[PDB]
């Protein structure tokens, strides 16, 4: 939903027309910040069939 | 509707649209004088896109062909496909023809046929109830398709700015220059067209072509029709997730935009792997589906010619890869295991690259249902060294002192010839300054 | 009888004893049993019990095949933990390799999985479809990340179904033993192979130079004692005992239609190869002269390679200046005296190349020696068969 | 993927490596034109490792074949084994050079037919994962395959060092110098090249080649289609460690590690014993195992030339006895015990020797389920006897003054000739230094 706010926010700045952009990174970068305690989440079970393809999922995101 | 209305221009630009049709209506299993098969809605529930809606219920393909040439469109309305093609919404009947061949004929012809140039898309258009956009399936090969391509890559961006514009563009041969001497010029004035006034185009090379056509196919001796077999079979394949039914990507402005930041770097490097033609019967009993998607992303059939020891060098930022046919869909992601493996294909590693892989349902057809295809439509940034090869072409022809008075006939009475120049040149570092 | 009708259990049919005419038998027996007088079976009870017990034999050597086939299966696990097929195995450990050569990592374990699994699909068309992959999986240990990790990747033999009926808990935790001794020999056999490759890599490149010539030249003779020592005792140690245990049993459990057979085949079957192999409580003074040449000729290997790329890395900068001379000729007694040092560079690296490789034949001299007494001494299991094995090594 | 790539060279080397083709078709119980039975993949549970992978559903040899002589491989393509050779992975048909049977003809059409020899096994080399590598089906019989032989033993072992090198090298016969003369001059060179740029070879002489050809084969007319039997069966016989099931020495080059012991001094002696024309009446008083490696301990079977007077002043050091076909291996063990009784093989008395024996099972064939054959791959130190009579027949026809000049007359304008002698005594003292 953040991340979405941030679409609506950047076609909004394009139909008006600094600091603006830097709140973007700020948005895009608390998305990296996320995936990155996702990834311990994902990983921490106690191992079985099921969560090894989870993890094998999220680091193909990462890779993407 | 997500109707497109394909603008086929040029006299070999043409040519690459005619051979893309004739593909179709085999693969519906159609008859070419209208729908008259019950194969058409039992065997897929869509197919329209490239087909105007029934309204007489008779289908009439979506299709502008103007040329300068109406020797082109006779090897069309002679063919007994003339009754399949309608021409009152295509063209204005035995559309006349110019001088014709200079890139700047098409350019004036555009300025004076500039009413009906926007009507004869507007009576191919009037069926859909919002239009998604517009493909140019000109040619850059000789200045009919190029000439007039160009004045169509300027009106079709900025009267219909929400449209989408894109080219599937094709080269004219780049080892000669007895073909088409007038090379260096129309292709630098239509290349930056393409980088402010349209957003994607299709890069393919007629060079890497007949090299693919002598190894997996093997010719005699070479044969200027190849040009059209090659590049109309990856045309029909290019569109299955908006003919056919997909799932994810399914709007083409999702897949061009994930390929694509901004233009300034947009041209694709195709590759398409059936073309061994006795792979076709050695995949009832399964020909190994692991390996037929890690020959696209090294070159093997590659229709862009690139250096191969640049790929090491440079980096993909974004590669697509459309399985079609039989896969067995759950051991996708078993091969889907090996292309991370590998780390063939070289990433972005400041921020995401982008492993596109997606997979596509086919009408009932055999020689597309049950066999192996890959399409590639990748984005690597090594293609600098083909508009590094045009740019040298173009000031070495301009240092011979040529076609800076023997050219200057039509439409230019001014210097701009040291723009071109400097606009390549502004793309070739672009590209490169893109990846870190 | 009560051990067959708990295994029709674990199979999908459960049936009388083969026919169906058991149902007539057990209906006409209660009422024949209540029509005897005063005299009741105590010598007639022997026709009854053994023509049954042979009646519930044969329904059990078709259970056995008929369905999720035991015996096939009993040839499977050898394949892949008794490594009895090498093209297999050695078709994996090449791709294995560059993976096997980093610690073990938290991403180790899914991706091992697919490159295991299309490269026994790349050897097989026919092993491929039997479901022999599907009831194959890996096993990896609790060996924290401070090894290079070799001994870590190991096949298992999965299973948890009606394949588990014949096999105990008991049975694969001493088939774990008897990999990592078999995984080291079929290792030994592969980096063997490397460097001797690494001989023959860089002698082509040191040619230009007559000295470095015959420097690699004896040292491929003391490379030689060293693997034809390893190859005929390693080789031939472990194919004779794999060749007495697989005939032991595989042609005990199709000989045989009990059940009780079946598990006495297999509790001798799993014991005799290990003492033959590396352990027991007995065969203790076994391994520990096994391991003790396992290490010396990878202490043997390192120094190779570590000063066979400098002989010929400085012979490519002396070379070099000498594609320099012509191009001052085109377009020189300081010259000669880098060459001087190159000579000189070359004049130190064959005593240093000399003298580790005297300091470790004095060290493989003495396991060797070492390795023949320990061998040669111990009581309560056939030695008798052991000092022919030792004594046909060292005198042919 | 350990693909060997065959260098198929020569008028005697296409005709050896044409019944190791035909051979391998015969035992894998299939046509050569496809896949006939399931004894392909169940009977060599390894399909393919010596041809190319199966998309066809065929199997596609790894061969190239070049020569200056055409007969030989228009004997190809009029055979009915021309179904085996598919021309697009192997090579373009017909393939011309020289007159030639000069060693200066053949050696000079690798320098002007450089392009195509280093365009073509590198063609082939590119889809195997790892290569093994190279078996050169050359001969030193004519100069058509020791020219072309003499210049890969060079540009194989600079480029791919750690790749194996092997020849099956057959001399020219030795009892006759009436049909080649030109016999001692090629011989010494690729000889030289064969010592300070290679791996291990496999030499065998010619004239104990035919002496079998007449006491087993029973013929009263050598003829070279007897004696290219000989060299077919031990072929394929080498790696039925490798194509065919093993364990312990399952690489050809787990084998030839233990069969190289110094550099040069690995020119490794062939012996096969059973080829008898009744050989197959032994299967009615029981086809034994008791007797087939006291067959191949018993010296009559040897294909180097060599005295009986050897046997006491040399030494083995590897030995390999291979033993093939229905075997009962419970008492092959029980054989071994035997072998050391006799003692006609010796043993290097200061360091180790080592006595390899194997059985591996094979495809359903006559000669490996009803009967036993028996391949050593012997390294006797005896091995001298040939290289001294190639030496002195050298010497002395330079005395008579013969191609000191009439040599001379193509691409040899300078000496060299005293640099193959000098070169080729050290390699004998060497040799016989080793054992004492």
């Amino acid at each position: 939903s953040k991340l979405m706010s941030v679409c609506v926010m950047f076609t909004n700045c394009l139909q008006r027309f600094e600091s603006t952009i830097n709140n973007f990174d700020s948005n895009f970068s608390a998305h990296l910040m996320d995936l990155l305690d996702k990834l311990s989440m994902y990983s921490t079970s106690d191992c079985e069939h099921s969560m090894i393809n989870i993890i094998y999922r999220l680091d193909f995101n990462g890779f993407y | 509707p997500r109707e497109i209305i394909t603008l086929q221009l040029g006299q070999c630009g043409n040519q690459i649209g005619f051979e893309f049709w004739k593909q179709l209506c085999a693969e519906h299993g159609i008859s070419p004088e209208g729908i008259v098969e019950e194969f058409a809605t039992e065997g897929t529930d869509r197919k329209d896109v490239f087909f105007y809606q029934a309204d007489d219920e008779h289908y009439i393909p979506r299709a502008v062909l103007l040329d300068l040439e109406p020797r082109v469109i006779h090897s069309i309305l002679n063919s007994p496909y003339a009754n399949l093609y309608n021409p009152e919404n295509i063209y204005l009947s035995e559309h006349g023809g110019g001088a014709g061949n200079n890139w700047a004929s098409g350019f004036s012809q555009g300025e004076k046929i500039h009413e009906d140039i926007f009507d004869i898309i507007d009576r191919e258009a009037d069926g859909s109830d919002s239009l998604e956009g517009f493909v140019l399936c000109h040619s850059i090969a000789g200045g009919t398709g190029s000439g007039l391509g160009s004045y169509l890559l300027e009106r079709l961006n900025d009267r219909y700015p929400k449209k989408l514009v894109q080219t599937y563009s094709v080269f004219p041969n780049q080892d000669e220059m007895s073909h088409v001497v007038v090379q260096p010029y129309n292709s630098l004035l239509t290349l930056k067209r393409l980088t402010q006034n349209a957003d994607c185009v299709v890069v393919l090379d007629n060079t890497a072509l007949n090299r693919i056509a002598t190894d997996r196919l093997h010719i005699q001796n070479p044969s200027f029709s190849q040009i059209n077999q090659l590049v109309s079979t990856i045309m029909s394949a290019s569109t299955t997730t908006l003919r056919y039914p997909g799932y994810m990507n399914n709007d083409l402005i999702g897949l061009i935009a994930s390929l694509i930041p901004t233009p300034r770097l947009h041209f694709l490097m195709t590759g398409y792997t059936p073309l061994t033609t006795d792979q076709s019967v050695a995949s009832v009993r399964k020909t190994t589906v692991l390996d037929v998607m890690r020959r696209l992303l090294q070159p093997k059939n590659v229709m862009v010619s690139t250096g191969r020891d640049r790929q090491t060098n440079h980096c993909y930022i974004a590669i697509l890869n459309i399985i079609q046919g039989e896969v067995d869909p759950t051991q996708v992601h078993k091969s889907l295991q090996r292309i991370r493996e590998r780390k063939l294909a070289n990433f972005i590693p400041w921020g995401p690259a982008s492993i596109q892989v997606a997979l596509s349902r086919k009408s009932p057809y055999l020689p597309s249902a049950h066999r192996v295809s890959g399409l590639m439509m990748a984005n690597h940034t090594n293609i600098s060294s083909l508009f590094e090869r045009t740019c040298r072409q173009y000031d070495k022809l301009r240092k011979r002192e040529a076609f800076l008075e023997q050219f200057r006939k039509e439409d230019i009475f001014k210097d701009n010839f040291d723009e071109l120049d400097n606009s390549r040149e502004i793309v070739q570092q672009l590209i490169d300054e893109y990846h870190a | 009888i009560g051990k067959s009708i708990n295994f029709l259990h674990q199979v999908c049919h459960d049936q009388t004893p083969a026919s169906k005419a058991m149902a007539v038998g057990k209906s006409a027996e209660s009422p024949k049993d209540a029509a005897e007088l005063f005299t009741d079976l105590e010598n007639a009870f022997q026709t009854k019990i053994d023509a049954a017990y042979f009646d519930t034999s044969k329904y059990l050597l078709d259970v056995l095949n008929k369905n999720y086939n035991l015996l096939e299966h009993m040839q499977a696990m050898r394949r892949y933990l008794l490594l009895g097929q090498g093209d297999f195995i050695r078709h994996l450990m090449d791709l294995l390799k560059p993976e096997l050569v980093r610690p073990a990592t938290t991403l180790y374990q899914h991706n091992l999985t697919g490159i295991l699994e299309t490269a026994v699909r790349a050897t097989n068309a026919q092993f491929d479809n039997p479901e022999i992959l599907k009831r194959l999986d890996v096993r990896l240990l609790e060996v924290s990340p401070g090894d290079t990790g070799w001994d870590v990747f190991s096949l298992d033999y999965h299973v948890d179904g009606p394949i588990a009926t014949v096999f105990t808990r008991e049975c694969m935790s001493h088939y774990l033993r008897v990999f990592n001794f078999l995984w080291r020999a079929k290792r030994m056999e592969y980096i063997l192979t490397d460097i001797w490759k690494g001989h023959m890599c860089n002698a082509k490149l040191l040619k230009g130079m007559p000295e470095l010539s015959g420097v690699l030249h004896q040292c491929h003779i003391l490379a030689s004692e060293m693997v034809h020592f390893i190859h005929q005792m390693q080789y031939y140690i472990t194919f004779e005992v794999l060749e007495c245990s697989w005939d032991e049993l595989w042609n005990k459990v199709l000989k045989a239609q009990d059940l009780d057979h079946i598990i006495a085949a297999h509790d001798v079957f799993l014991d005799t190869i290990i003492s033959r192999c590396l352990l027991d409580s007995e065969s203790r003074a076994l391994l520990n002269q096994l391991r003790a040449v396992f290490d010396q000729i990878i202490e043997f290997q390192n120094a190779q390679d570590a000063l066979y790329r400098a002989a010929l890395e400085e012979l490519q900068q002396r070379l070099q200046f000498e594609e320099r001379k012509k191009e001052r000729e085109s377009e020189t007694a300081a010259e000669e005296d880098v060459e001087n040092k190159r000579i000189q560079e070359f004049q130190e690296s064959i005593p240093k190349m000399r003298s580790q490789l005297r300091i470790l034949t004095h060290f493989y001299q003495g396991i060797v020696q070492q390795f023949l007494v320990l061998l040669t001494t111990s009581t309560d299991e056939s030695l008798r068969f052991l000092s022919f094995r030792l004594d046909f090594n060292e005198h042919y």
